[PDB]
Parts: C-alpha cells; sequence; structure tokens
RNA sequence: GAAAAGGAGUGGCUCUGACGGGGUCAGAACUGGAACGGACGCGGGGAUCCCGACUGUUUACUAGAAACACAGCGU
RNA sequence: AUCCGGUCGAUCCUGCCGGAGCGCGACGCUCUCCCCAAGGACGAAGCCAUGCAUGCCUCAGGACGCGGCGGACGGCUCAGGACAACGGUUGCACCCCCCGUGGCGGUCGCCGGACACCGCUGGCAACCCGGCGCCAAGACGUGCGCGCAAGGGCGGGCCCCGGGCGAGCAGCGUGACGCAGCGACGGCCCGCCCGGGCUUCCGGGGCAUCACCCGGUCGGCGCGGUCGCGGCGCGCCGAGGGCCCGACGCCUGGCGGAGAAUCAGGGUUCGACUCCGGAGAGCGGGCCUGCGAGACGGCCCGCACAUCCAAGGACGGCAGCAGGCGCGGAACUUGCCCAAUGCGCGGCGCGCGGCGGCGCGACGGGGUGCGCGCGAGUCAGGCGGGCCCACCCCGACCCGCCAGGGCAAGGCUGGUGCCAGCAGCCGCGGUAAUUCCAGCUCGGCGAGCGUCGCGCGGCGCUGCUGCAGUUGAAACGCCCGUAGUUGGCCCCCCGCCGCCACGAGGAAACGGGAGCGCUCCAGGCAGGUUGGA
RNA sequence: GAAGGGCCGCGAGCCCCAGCGCCUGGAGGAAGGAGAAGUCGUAACAAGGUAUCCGUAGGUGAACCUGCGGAUGGAUCCCU
C-alpha cells in the first residue's frame, strides 16, 4: 500500500516515524540544539547589555529610509548583537554606555521588514520602559 | 529512610479510615501490637472523631490517662492502640459494649451487644508450628497464641476464646457450607457460605460464596473468616451483609432527605 | 570498607555499569580468620547483636568414628591435605574441609572389639588416624568433625601417597 | 507543605475562536441589552456550563437503553435540571437535552424571576436593587445577581423584610 | 614505522605444580644497608628540512660523498 | 470535526511565509471592594555575617550531676546515576529487626570499689582541662538457681508419587564438645507486627559521521567473608557470554511514577516542587556508638576555601527557617505561637505544623447607578482569635490598554513630503498620505490590556487512523540473495499460544461521578433518622 | 594494659605519562552571502543567429569550446 502494514510491523511503523521527523525544518530547528547554541541570547525572551556604538541602517530594496539602531555587548555571555531602536524620535535617548534591555522582534529570530541584519530589539534603557519614554510617562533624569 | 518510620501523611492513610483531606497535614501512625496497620482502626480515631466523647486529642489522652477504655477485657492507654475485628468495646461510664464487625463498603462498626454476649472472642487459626523443646502452638489474627492445642483444631478453622481465663471453649471447621464472613478485598463485610475452595498448585487457593438471596461472589482463602455452623455465633448489623447496588443506594439517599 | 556490593561488577554483556550511591553499611566485608593450629577465640558483634566466634590457635576438636559410633577429643596434630591449595597446608591453617591427623591415645580402647574396619584399626595400632574438619572455624570458633572412611579414605591416602 | 497547597480550583469560561465576527458580534451584545450583563464573560460561562450538559448528554446517548450508566446519570441529569428550572416537567427524556441554550439557562436567574414576578420596572432597576439588598429568596437575604433559583425556592422571591421598603 | 615512545620485575634460601631420565616453564613462603643483567658483555631518544630510491662501488698513501653502478624507462 | 492573507496581464495548482485560540513564565501601562492562592527550580549542588531549627523523665529544699528514652523519624534539594533508579508482578525451603501485643520462664543468703555534681588548691590570650577528697542506685562487676546457647556425628524411603507443605521441611532421640545468655527490684527466649535487604517476570531516553563488543569477562569445583544468596572475594579448571528484535561506545541545559498542558476521534509535548520511591549534605574517602547510620544541626584524614588569636594555638559546613552577597530576564519578614494537626518524650518540647506580614503568577465573585436608594470609607459594640486583625452582624455619620487600508470589528482637519517614521505578512510615505505625527469622531476586550520567548492547536506541512513520488521535491542502472515482513484452498467437537468477556489482588490525591444552597461562586465534605456510594 | 613500631586491607592527595571531549590565536590561501548601478564580453530563453540538455575527457580571460556514446524535456507523431 506504499506503506507497510499487517500486525508485526510496528516496530518498523516507528523507525520510518523517527527517521522522517529530521526531515522538517521545524522540528529539526527546535529539536537539534545547534540553535540552541547559535543563540544569542542561549534560549530566553530577553536579556541585558551595554550599548556600544549607535548606527543608522538603510533600508532594503523597495524602500527608503535610514532606521535607527545600537549595537550592544551583552552581559551574560560577552556577544556582539545589533538592535533595532523604534517609535521616532527615540535614539536621543540612548547614550554610549547605558545598561539596556533587548528582546525579539518576532518570528524567532529572522529579519522583518526592510531593517537588514537585526533580529532584535531594545525595550527599556536605564531601567525605563521605551513605550513610556516615548509617551511621557516616565523621563531619564538628565 | 534509616530506620522505622514513625511518621504518616493524612493522604497516605488508609482510605477506609474516612479522613478528610483538609484539617491537618499528619495523620495518628497506629503502634504495633494485636493488629496490623492496613486492617485496623485507631482507638482515638473510634473516641474523638465517631461519638464525640472528646473533641481533641488533649482530651481523648486523659480519658485513656484514668483508664476508661476496655478493650477484650483489659484496659489500653495508647491513642493509637490498633483495635480490630471481633474486638469488644466495653466502656462503663456510659454502659455501652460492642464488637467491631465490618459494615458493607469495608469500613469499621460498633455492634451493640450485652453482657451474656462480651464473654467469648472469636480468632482466625493462622498456623500450627513447633515451639521450645517440640511443643505445638496455634498463632491466630489476633496475634493470640495457644498452647497444647487439641489435634482436631487445623489450620484456617475459628476458635472461641475466654477474655478473662485465655482459654479455647468452642471451635468450628472451615469446610464445604459454613457461614462466614468476608474481611478484605471489594466483597469486605459480605456474609454468605462456603460453597466452592478450589486449590491451585504453588499459588493461592480461592473460595466462592453466595449472600442468602442467590448474589455469590470469589475470594482468596486469606479473606473468608467462619463466624458460625449455618447460624452465626456473634451478633450482625441490621444489613446482615447484603449489599445493595448504586440504584438502591441512591433511592435511600433520596428518602433520608425526602 | 570492604565490600561485597554487586554495583562494582559489570553487566553480563561486559558493559561498565554507573554509580548511584556510596558505600552501604549493610554490605560490609570482614577480613578472615585463618585460623592457626595449636588458644583464642575472639567475639564479633554482627548486625542486630549475633555474636559471632572468630577462632585463632585451636589445638583440640571433638571427633566421630561413625560406623563404629564412637566420639572422643583429641589433639590436632597436623593438617595434611586441602582442595583449595598447597598453601593452606604448609601454613597448617584450619579451614572446612582439611583432612588433618589426629591423636591415637583416645581411641585406643576401640582397639580391643574386633570385626571393626582394620583400616582403621592397624592405623589405631599407630599414633595418630586420619579425619576430616566439618566446622567453619572462623564463624563458631571450634574445629570438630569425623574420622575418614569408604571410598573417600582410599582416595585421600593415595593423595599422601609417597610419589 | 502548608495545607493551602491541596485545594481545587478551575477556569469557568471559554473564549470564542474567532472574535472579530460580525454576524454574532451583534446579537451577543443584543443578549447583553435584553439582560443586564456587565460583559462577554457571562456569556462565556453560559456557554461553558451548557457545553458540558450537552457533552455528558452526547456520552449517554451513546449507549443502550437497558444499559445502567443510562438508567444512573440520565435519571440524575434529567432530575437537577428540572429543579434547576433548565429543563420543564413535560419532557422527560435524554434527547430532550440536547435543544436547550443560553437562553433558558438566563431564565433562571433571579434578575429573570423578579421581572416575571414584577418585583421591579425592569431589568437593569432588578440589578440595581438586587444590589441594594432588597429582594430576599425565603427569609433569607441574596446579594447575588446571578443567583440560580430552583423551582422550589421560586415561590419565595420577594422584598427582604428588613429594609427601607416595607 | 617498531626495540617507536615509555613503564615494572630480576639475588640467596626452603618448597610446590606441569611435560616422557631430563631440563625447561610457572607459582608461593622466608631472608638480606632500601640489594641482585652486583665483574664481564651490552641501542641514548624524539620533532623536522635538503640530497640520493634501496643492498653495492670509489680517489692503495690528505676527498666514502650529493660522485659511479643499479632494476625500470626511451631512442 | 471551520479557515484566512501573501508567486499572475489574467487563471488553476503545489508549496511555504504570515494571521486567528488556550496555557506557562518575563517586560510595559493601569488599578474600587471581598474570597482562594503560587512564590531564588530554570547549564551559580555558588558563598554565607547574625539569630533560632531537639529534647523529655533511677538514686537527694531544689538546681547540678548520674542513669534512661529519643535525636536513623520530621525538613531541604535534584548534583550524581540511562539493562540503574522507578512502576506493576514474584520469592526468601538464602535472610535481619527496636517498640507494642500474646506467650514462655527448671539453668553443670543481702556483696564489692568508684565515677560524675560538689569542697580546696591551679594552667591558659581564649578554646579547654589538670591534682587532692569526702558521698547513691531501676549504674556496673561478681554472682545464690531444678542443666541447655551456637555449632558438629549418627539415626529416610534402594518401580515413582500429619507439627507442616506443592515440595525431606521442622522437631526429637542418642554418642562427643563447650559453658554463652538470664539471675543483688526476673528475663534470657518465641510467634505477630511495621520496617529493611536482596530477588523472578514485563515496561524502562537520543546519536550508525558509534559495528563489532567483554576478559572476573561466561560457566565449574573448593574455601573464605556476609544478617544472608551469589565471581561477592581468592585458588584451581574450562572457553564461554552479548549483538541490525541495534550489542558496545558517546551525548544529555536526564531524578522515576502517580500526573499536567492541548483538544471531535487517533495523537503531540512536558514530567523542578504537594503523595509515593530513590539519592546527597563543599568534593574523595574511613569509622565509632547503637535494633536500626557508612549519620555530616556525630567523629577522623586529604583537597579547595574562609574565621578569632598576645604568633604559641583553636576552629567551620544554611541543598533546615528568616536574612545578606553574587548570578540572572526572573522569586516576599533578619515576625508571633506550640492553642489545633501529628511526633517525641510525658505537660512539656517541636522555624513540623499553625497564625499574621510582602505578594495584579494565576483563580472566583461583586461596582463605577437606577429614577431615587445604596457600598466604598469614619466612628462605637459584638462575634472570632494563643494575642490582634480580616469575614459576618447591630448603632450613628457619609475606567485602562490597544486600534480604525486588507487579513479583522471600527473614517474629516492640520503638519511632513521615499524624510521622519509605520509596517507579524501584503504593503504606506515623492510637497490633495483611508497606514506616519496630531486633533475630532468611532471599534474592541475590560480591573485588566499590550509586547517577548516556549509547549499544544491551526497541520492530512510527519499522515496507524490519513500525505506525496510521469512533468511541481521524490521509484535504487539491473539480476541473485540472508535477517525481517508476508503467504491460496481444505478436516471439528483434542492440546498449546494470540484474541474477547467476566473476575481476584493492590494508594490516596488528581480526573470523572451520586447526595449536600460555604447568601451565589472558585470550593469543601458537609449536614437535619444521617451521609462521604 | 598506653605511647610507639612491623606487615597486609581499605583508600585520599600529588606526580608522571598516555587517551577522550569541547573552546580558541594565526602570516597566508580559498569559498559563500548582501550593498552595490564599476569594467569586459554575450552563454541561455525564438532554429536566440553553431537546437538545447545528460555522462566522461581535454582545452581557453570570462561566460564557454571541442571529441565519443546517449535523450526529446525538438525545430519531426506523416512515404520501396
Ligand atoms: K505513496
Ligand atoms: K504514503
Ligand atoms: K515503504
Ligand atoms: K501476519
Ligand atoms: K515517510
Ligand atoms: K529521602
Ligand atoms: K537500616
Ligand atoms: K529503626
Ligand atoms: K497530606
Ligand atoms: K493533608
Ligand atoms: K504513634
Ligand atoms: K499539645
Ligand atoms: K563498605
Ligand atoms: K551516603
Ligand atoms: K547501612
Ligand atoms: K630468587
Ligand atoms: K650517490
Ligand atoms: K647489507
Ligand atoms: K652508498
Ligand atoms: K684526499
Ligand atoms: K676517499
Ligand atoms: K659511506
Ligand atoms: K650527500
Ligand atoms: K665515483
Ligand atoms: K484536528
Ligand atoms: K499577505
Ligand atoms: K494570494
Ligand atoms: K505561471
Ligand atoms: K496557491
Ligand atoms: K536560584
Ligand atoms: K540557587
Ligand atoms: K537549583
Ligand atoms: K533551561
Ligand atoms: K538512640
Ligand atoms: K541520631
Ligand atoms: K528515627
Ligand atoms: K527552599
Ligand atoms: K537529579
Ligand atoms: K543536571
Ligand atoms: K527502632
Ligand atoms: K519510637
Ligand atoms: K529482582
Ligand atoms: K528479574
Ligand atoms: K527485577
Ligand atoms: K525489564
Ligand atoms: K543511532
Ligand atoms: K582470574
Ligand atoms: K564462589
Ligand atoms: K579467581
Ligand atoms: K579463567
Ligand atoms: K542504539
Ligand atoms: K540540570
Ligand atoms: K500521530
Ligand atoms: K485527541
Ligand atoms: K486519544
Ligand atoms: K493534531
Ligand atoms: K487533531
Ligand atoms: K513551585
Ligand atoms: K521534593
Ligand atoms: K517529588
Ligand atoms: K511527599
Ligand atoms: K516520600
Ligand atoms: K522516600
Ligand atoms: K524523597
Ligand atoms: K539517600
Ligand atoms: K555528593
Ligand atoms: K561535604
Ligand atoms: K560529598
Ligand atoms: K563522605
Ligand atoms: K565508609
Ligand atoms: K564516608
Ligand atoms: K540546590
Ligand atoms: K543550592
Ligand atoms: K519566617
Ligand atoms: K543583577
Ligand atoms: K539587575
Ligand atoms: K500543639
Ligand atoms: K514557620
Ligand atoms: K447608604
Ligand atoms: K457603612
Ligand atoms: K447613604
Ligand atoms: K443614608
Ligand atoms: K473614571
Ligand atoms: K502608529
Ligand atoms: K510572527
Ligand atoms: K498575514
Ligand atoms: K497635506
Ligand atoms: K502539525
Ligand atoms: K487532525
Ligand atoms: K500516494
Ligand atoms: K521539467
Ligand atoms: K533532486
Ligand atoms: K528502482
Ligand atoms: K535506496
Ligand atoms: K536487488
Ligand atoms: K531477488
Ligand atoms: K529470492
Ligand atoms: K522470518
Ligand atoms: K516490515
Ligand atoms: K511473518
Ligand atoms: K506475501
Ligand atoms: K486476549
Ligand atoms: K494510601
Ligand atoms: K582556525
Ligand atoms: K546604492
Ligand atoms: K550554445
Ligand atoms: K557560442
Ligand atoms: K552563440
Ligand atoms: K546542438
Ligand atoms: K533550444
Ligand atoms: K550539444
Ligand atoms: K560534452
Ligand atoms: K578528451
Ligand atoms: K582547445
Ligand atoms: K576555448
Ligand atoms: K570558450
Ligand atoms: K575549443
Ligand atoms: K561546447
Ligand atoms: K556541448
Ligand atoms: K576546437
Ligand atoms: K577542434
Ligand atoms: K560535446
Ligand atoms: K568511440
Ligand atoms: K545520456
Ligand atoms: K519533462
Ligand atoms: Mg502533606
Ligand atoms: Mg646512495
Ligand atoms: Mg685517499
Ligand atoms: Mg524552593
Ligand atoms: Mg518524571
Ligand atoms: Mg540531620
Ligand atoms: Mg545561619
Ligand atoms: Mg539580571
Ligand atoms: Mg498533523
Ligand atoms: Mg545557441
Ligand atoms: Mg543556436
Amino acid at each position: 500500500m506504499s506503506k507497510t502494514s499487517g500486525l508485526y510491523t510496528a516496530r518498523k511503523l516507528r523507525t520510518v516515524r523517527r527517521v522522517n521527523r529530521w526531515a522538517d525544518k521545524k522540528y529539526r530547528k527546535a529539536h537539534l540544539g545547534t540553535w540552541l547554541k547559535a543563540n544569542p541570547l542561549e534560549g530566553a525572551c530577553m536579556a541585558r547589555g551595554i550599548v556600544t556604538q549607535k548606527i543608522g541602517i538603510s533600508a532594503k530594496q523597495p524602500n527608503s529610509a535610514v532606521r535607527k539602531a545600537v549595537r550592544v555587548q551583552l552581559t551574560k555571555n560577552s556577544k556582539k548583537i545589533t538592535a533595532f531602536v523604534p517609535r521616532d524620535g527615540s535614539i536621543t535617548y540612548i547614550d554610549n554606555n547605558d545598561e539596556v534591555l533587548v528582546a525579539g522582534f518576532g518570528r524567532a529570530g529572522r529579519a522583518v521588514g526592510d531593517i537588514p541584519g537585526c533580529r532584535f530589539k531594545v525595550i527599556k534603557v536605564a531601567g525605563i520602559g521605551l513605550l513610556a519614554l516615548f509617551l511621557r510617562k516616565r523621563e531619564k533624569r538628565a | 529512610a534509616r530506620g522505622v518510620r514513625k511518621h504518616l501523611k493524612r493522604l497516605n492513610a488508609p482510605k477506609h479510615w474516612l479522613l478528610d483531606k483538609m484539617g491537618g497535614i499528619w495523620a495518628p501512625r497506629p503502634t504495633n501490637g494485636p493488629h496490623g496497620l492496613r486492617e485496623c482502626i485507631p482507638l482515638i480515631l473510634i473516641l474523638r472523631n465517631r461519638l464525640h466523647y472528646a473533641n481533641t486529642y488533649a482530651e481523648t489522652s486523659m480519658i485513656l490517662q484514668d483508664k476508661n477504655v476496655l478493650i477484650d477485657g483489659k484496659p489500653r492507654t495508647d491513642p493509637t492502640f490498633p483495635v480490630g475485628f471481633m474486638d469488644v468495646f466495653e466502656i462503663p461510664k456510659v454502659h455501652k459494649t460492642f464488637r467491631v464487625l465490618y459494615d458493607v463498603k469495608g469500613r469499621f462498626t460498633l455492634v451493640p451487644i450485652q453482657s451474656n454476649e462480651a464473654g467469648f472472642k472469636l480468632c482466625r487459626v493462622q498456623k500450627i508450628f513447633l515451639g521450645d523443646k517440640g511443643m505445638p502452638y496455634l498463632s491466630t489474627h489476633d496475634a493470640r497464641t495457644i498452647r497444647f492445642p487439641h489435634p482436631d483444631i487445623k489450620t484456617n478453622d475459628t476458635i472461641k476464646i475466654n477474655l478473662k481465663t485465655g482459654k479455647i471453649d468452642e471451635w468450628y471447621k472451615f469446610d464445604i457450607g459454613k457461614i462466614v464472613m468476608v474481611t478484605g478485598g471489594r466483597n469486605c463485610g459480605r456474609i454468605g457460605t462456603i460453597q466452592a475452595i478450589d486449590k491451585h498448585m504453588g499459588s493461592y487457593t480461592m473460595i466462592r460464596m453466595k449472600d442468602t438471596e442467590g448474589t455469590e461472589f470469589l475470594t482468596r482463602l486469606c479473606n473468608v473468616f467462619v463466624i458460625g455452623n449455618d447460624s452465626p455465633a456473634v451478633a450482625i448489623p441490621t444489613t446482615k451483609g447484603i449489599r445493595p447496588d448504586i440504584i438502591k443506594n441512591r433511592e435511600l439517599r433520596l428518602r433520608s432527605i425526602a | 570498607g570492604i565490600t561485597h556490593d554487586k554495583m562494582y561488577k559489570r553487566s553480563k554483556t561486559g558493559a561498565v555499569q554507573g554509580k548511584w550511591h556510596k558505600k552501604r553499611k549493610y554490605n560490609l566485608g570482614r577480613q578472615p580468620a585463618n585460623t592457626k593450629l595449636i588458644q583464642k577465640i575472639s567475639t564479633i558483634r554482627c548486625r542486630g547483636g549475633n555474636i559471632k566466634r572468630r577462632a585463632l590457635r585451636l589445638s583440640h576438636g571433638s571427633f566421630a568414628w561413625g560406623s563404629a559410633d564412637i566420639s572422643h577429643k583429641a589433639r590436632i596434630l597436623q593438617v595434611v591435605y586441602n582442595s583449595t591449595s598447597n598453601e593452606l597446608v604448609r601454613t597448617n591453617t584450619l579451614v572446612k574441609g582439611c583432612v588433618v591427623q589426629i591423636d591415637s591415645a583416645p581411641f585406643k580402647s576401640a582397639l580391643s572389639n574386633d570385626t571393626l574396619d582394620k583400616e582403621i584399626l592397624d592405623q589405631i595400632r599407630g599414633d595418630h588416624i586420619l579425619a576430616r574438619i566439618s566446622s567453619r572455624p572462623g564463624q563458631v570458633g571450634t574445629a570438630d568433625g569425623y574420622i575418614l572412611e569408604g571410598p573417600e579414605l582410599l582416595f585421600y591416602q593415595k593423595k599422601l601417597a609417597p610419589k | 507543605p502548608r495545607i493551602s497547597r491541596h485545594r481545587n480550583s478551575s477556569k469557568t469560561y471559554s473564549t470564542p475562536k474567532k472574535p472579530f465576527t460580525k454576524p454574532r458580534l451583534d446579537a451577543e451584545l443584543k443578549l447583553c441589552g435584553e439582560y443586564g450583563l456587565k460583559c462577554k464573560r457571562e456569556i462565556y460561562r453560559a456557554r461553558y456550563m451548557l457545553a458540558k450538559i450537552r457533552r455528558t448528554a452526547r456520552n449517554l446517548l451513546t449507549l443502550d437503553e437497558n444499559d445502567i450508566k443510562r438508567r444512573f446519570e440520565g435519571a440524575a441529569l434529567l432530575r437537577r435540571l428540572h429543579m434547576l428550572g433548565i429543563l420543564d416537567e413535560e419532557k422527560d427524556q435524554l434527547d430532550y437535552v440536547l435543544g436547550l441554550r443560553i437562553e433558558d439557562i438566563f431564565k433562571r436567574r433571579l434578575q429573570s424571576v423578579i421581572v416575571e414576578s414584577k418585583l421591579a420596572k425592569s431589568v437593569h432597576h432588578a440589578r440595581n436593587m438586587i444590589k441594594a439588598r432588597h429582594i430576599s429568596v425565603g427569609g433569607q437575604i441574596v446579594n447575588i445577581p446571578s443567583y440560580m433559583v430552583r423551582i422550589s425556592n421560586t415561590s419565595r422571591v420577594a422584598i427582604a423584610d428588613t429594609s427601607s421598603l416595607a
């Protein structure tokens, strides 16, 4: 029947499934551990670091713009990442040595939109949420 | 562990002790002696949780200190004392003499009796053996022993005991056709007649009984206590060991509020 | 200490097995008595109490001639054979099952009653009899036994032959 | 462990799979109009309790007419539905447990009982008067708007005699 | 490649086992400045580069080699 | 038992990308009232200042001391360990056991001196001890007594099959050894009990870029040791034992189960923590005392770390409760009480366990009005409570967060002019922007909404149920062939497997489920002859 | 009968050698990917101006060219 059958083939019906699961990119991506290694966050929702430089990023082929980002040095493992600073005007609140908190764009570490090479974003600067900081709910000291 | 166990969590307590899952993290653990840990109910859980003679441990203790509790004709002072099947329960200050039997859901009930009734004890002959210098002994289900036993008394039969003098007066023979009550299993508390004793080499022997309304059941031979010879030698509760089924029980639970 | 736990042995396929606890007291081993011939009996306190008698330097034992049914006490003279090794023979070390020469003086009144085993009588006329130890000296502090006869006697005499 | 670790607790509502759906998004505020519902969790809760009686009924109806489990839980289910008034007397067969709705559950709230009995001008007035503690159920004073009244306790709805309204 | 590299034992005396008169091989106890192939006989080792494949031959009397020869290959 | 948007000038597909639900944590914004309730587990089994976590009663006002019983139970954590452990299921005719219960008790004239508390004198920085002396036993020591502890020799049937069994098992007798235990307030000893040790069978992670693996390893004989069986150990003899039905080796950010999350059915994933079982107390080891420990709130040594000190020396183990440091995205008081629940000993002790505090992790209920009366607060008294308070009762006063082009419910003015910015995906923006920044208006769920990471679903894109293989990805160039898988028709009424049903036997809690108005409810097992089936 | 000593049994710590992971510096060398609007040609899609494509061997700045056997997915379902 293009599949094996018969009452005494359970071992083969299990061997086939075990071998063919790895041909799915999602099962392999979530069960092989090489991504758990290559992941800058080491499998967490967020991580902190200090800002090392402010940069601008030229948008991808259809659009045209200069998005805003920061080069971040992670505290927990001493790695280099880039984080897109959202929400118009916020790039002023990111000084040259700040403790920033970094989370994702979604899509489990895939680029989003037209911003090339960035898979992370900053959500807190110096203990303050950047949403409220934009929305004038809290203010950085001086 | 590195030694024996002293404590006992409430959830790990036997299901038929009818404890409640709130009201503590601990349970009373029975003490060693005349009965086991699974087929028993302690003295404190009878007095304090059933009859309200004491509302607490701290005043059940003193009832047992001034020696108000006669078990098997002899007093006791240990709250965790394991009382079990056929034990005699007489408190004189309230004029109450009982024997322990099982209900038809596997729980311990205290049946009223009379002063002409509390003079004897039914024991199950667990085994016959030889001790010092070659002497015979019979050891029973209540952890009594009797030496120089009459040879007609054989294993698994039943004896009748005097609580004072400690000696055998009557015995009943486990044969095909004896009125008998179960003590474990899921037919615990039911009474019938021995009508099959099927034996198997190496392994357990099975026993098949029937109530006096036709319903039949099976168990191991370890769970068939003998009470008489086509008539019980002791009293039994007004349900007499006949079990209703779930719908009959449900209508009775409907009636008691109706 | 010394242990007889199996966890340090391999499986029945030869694979190294893992280690999941530390040594337990209830699997202890002790060193052995190595009872020398020719008078100490130590006491050993075992699990739960249980005095164990552990011998060193025994000299005498109770010996039984079965077919004639005569028992006497006697002085172990020499250990002559042992099934395990020549070393325990050469050291006169009293273990269960070894074969020894015993003094003949106690059994010399049996030299009167005839119709008895001549292979025992002519040996009583000498100054020793051949016997086997039946007890465990290191566990019960005693070395008692019986005198040989049957095919077994001939077997050990041939083992002792002047080869 | 502290003894509070051993207490049971449970969620009582289920949220629909497609939220932004116009046709029932409209008939859903219609119900918040015909009764006085704070929000949608009290429609979710009614669907939750209807779903379970439906599931039990389908389990029993898979089974066979002379069977013990039918003989036990069908009679139990009908008795409890009839005494809560979710089902009325003339329908004494299990197959009628399938054609109920949310609305017959809502009918036996106090807010509906006292409007049948005309104790309140409306349902919104009935709500406010419920929380004002002015209506009792058989000599005992009931603060609950969502209160579910058995047709035995349904003759004894009235103003609570300890009130500024007698 | 290789005795690669690297380790451990080895005397005297008293015994025991195996091979069908003859020695060998294996094992144990005791003992000696903490010694034992006690003289004699008897490789130091390793990581690499250049030249010539190899054994062989040569300037008797200052050159033994990378020089000559060689099997193989070709005209 | 459900789809949707994204590959064309248009069109039908395959195929992924993106959206729509529940749960677990973390981050942001916001917060009226009550009830329930988790809380330094997350490749830091990292380190700990301070206090507390174990005591209770024979011999004289009392303390102190002696003696006794307990401290091996209870609490914490998940590092190690993948034919382990663990789960069900056997067995010990191979074993050990305190207390308690019931038995049993035959053993070849009131003794002796001495120890602590205490007196007199001391050493030492502090830790801790010395010398001399007068004083008891339900303390030792010795022992008054009718012979019986361990072990050993003989006492069996030479088709085969009651003391007790399925099973030659247990007793006893009789020849030798020995002198143990119990006796100065009579107990050695024996059944039962709970607990332990080991033990039969079935289940018991991933990798083939790990194909051969093991050598006390596989079996035999003999002794030793053990509470006991056994290559458990040692001597001698043999050459066995495991493997494509996956051995062996390597890896794991591996504690197992009872269980939990998801949701038509079949399934996928997780099993830190409530119960049970295991294992540890910074890491190797060793041991004493005791019925019971290879114990760490016991001791001894090596290592890595810290502490006081006159410089000679002494000394520690928070993976116990609070609290501190460090780490990390991430986790509360340096409270009061033994009153309940249980345990110990005996009326007390107990950081078990309880009662308050912090506590938008999460759960359940009720408001911000109705057409004219209330709760939220305040002040008094009850009730409750170890002491206060919260709930209940009686008196007098009194929203927010995301959006508005489509997926997907909801549309005018000003600014900016591929900039700034939005945008999960399609896409928006070039000086008339349905998408940016704002104002007005309207939508959504709602004391809670949004963002991030993961599990399940969506997914018949893992397919047993149930996918695809002419051309979209995909039939080995062919024939032979072992393991494996599969194999026509026939006799019925025997035996042995498989299968189907019904039983017996073992755990609660959870999950269902009968009955019961904590005012309802998340609950709990109540309650008015009862009950927890 | 204490200190102290002799031989073995258990077994730390260190040394020394080999295995076994896993991470990482490096003159040079050589790939892949994105920003790109930089040179040089025109190999393919039409008979793409020499039909295209498979296997193999050799050769040229580059795409590519050539020989030997194959295929139509061809530019032919059609002839003693
Ligand atoms: K197929
Ligand atoms: K298929
Ligand atoms: K196939
Ligand atoms: K088949
Ligand atoms: K497949
Ligand atoms: K444990
Ligand atoms: K133990
Ligand atoms: K114990
Ligand atoms: K419990
Ligand atoms: K409990
Ligand atoms: K107890
Ligand atoms: K108490
Ligand atoms: K040991
Ligand atoms: K241990
Ligand atoms: K032990
Ligand atoms: K020598
Ligand atoms: K040369
Ligand atoms: K040569
Ligand atoms: K040469
Ligand atoms: K020269
Ligand atoms: K030369
Ligand atoms: K040369
Ligand atoms: K040269
Ligand atoms: K030359
Ligand atoms: K489905
Ligand atoms: K789209
Ligand atoms: K489309
Ligand atoms: K197309
Ligand atoms: K499509
Ligand atoms: K932690
Ligand atoms: K920690
Ligand atoms: K931890
Ligand atoms: K983790
Ligand atoms: K103790
Ligand atoms: K202890
Ligand atoms: K204990
Ligand atoms: K903790
Ligand atoms: K673990
Ligand atoms: K681990
Ligand atoms: K004990
Ligand atoms: K105890
Ligand atoms: K086993
Ligand atoms: K087994
Ligand atoms: K097993
Ligand atoms: K197994
Ligand atoms: K594999
Ligand atoms: K060997
Ligand atoms: K052996
Ligand atoms: K051996
Ligand atoms: K061998
Ligand atoms: K494997
Ligand atoms: K771990
Ligand atoms: K499946
Ligand atoms: K399912
Ligand atoms: K299922
Ligand atoms: K599914
Ligand atoms: K499904
Ligand atoms: K937890
Ligand atoms: K735990
Ligand atoms: K656990
Ligand atoms: K537990
Ligand atoms: K446990
Ligand atoms: K345990
Ligand atoms: K445990
Ligand atoms: K342990
Ligand atoms: K450890
Ligand atoms: K330690
Ligand atoms: K350790
Ligand atoms: K240790
Ligand atoms: K040890
Ligand atoms: K140790
Ligand atoms: K820990
Ligand atoms: K820890
Ligand atoms: K605390
Ligand atoms: K931190
Ligand atoms: K921090
Ligand atoms: K208490
Ligand atoms: K506490
Ligand atoms: K009011
Ligand atoms: K008020
Ligand atoms: K008012
Ligand atoms: K008022
Ligand atoms: K407001
Ligand atoms: K916006
Ligand atoms: K997404
Ligand atoms: K989309
Ligand atoms: K404009
Ligand atoms: K799927
Ligand atoms: K499905
Ligand atoms: K197919
Ligand atoms: K094609
Ligand atoms: K391909
Ligand atoms: K093929
Ligand atoms: K193939
Ligand atoms: K083939
Ligand atoms: K073939
Ligand atoms: K074939
Ligand atoms: K086959
Ligand atoms: K197959
Ligand atoms: K087959
Ligand atoms: K076939
Ligand atoms: K079957
Ligand atoms: K239980
Ligand atoms: K490198
Ligand atoms: K450019
Ligand atoms: K061409
Ligand atoms: K060309
Ligand atoms: K061309
Ligand atoms: K061509
Ligand atoms: K072409
Ligand atoms: K061509
Ligand atoms: K070619
Ligand atoms: K060529
Ligand atoms: K060329
Ligand atoms: K060319
Ligand atoms: K070319
Ligand atoms: K060419
Ligand atoms: K060409
Ligand atoms: K070509
Ligand atoms: K050419
Ligand atoms: K050419
Ligand atoms: K060509
Ligand atoms: K050719
Ligand atoms: K071809
Ligand atoms: K084609
Ligand atoms: Mg508990
Ligand atoms: Mg040369
Ligand atoms: Mg020369
Ligand atoms: Mg914790
Ligand atoms: Mg688990
Ligand atoms: Mg401890
Ligand atoms: Mg501390
Ligand atoms: Mg952090
Ligand atoms: Mg699927
Ligand atoms: Mg061309
Ligand atoms: Mg062309």
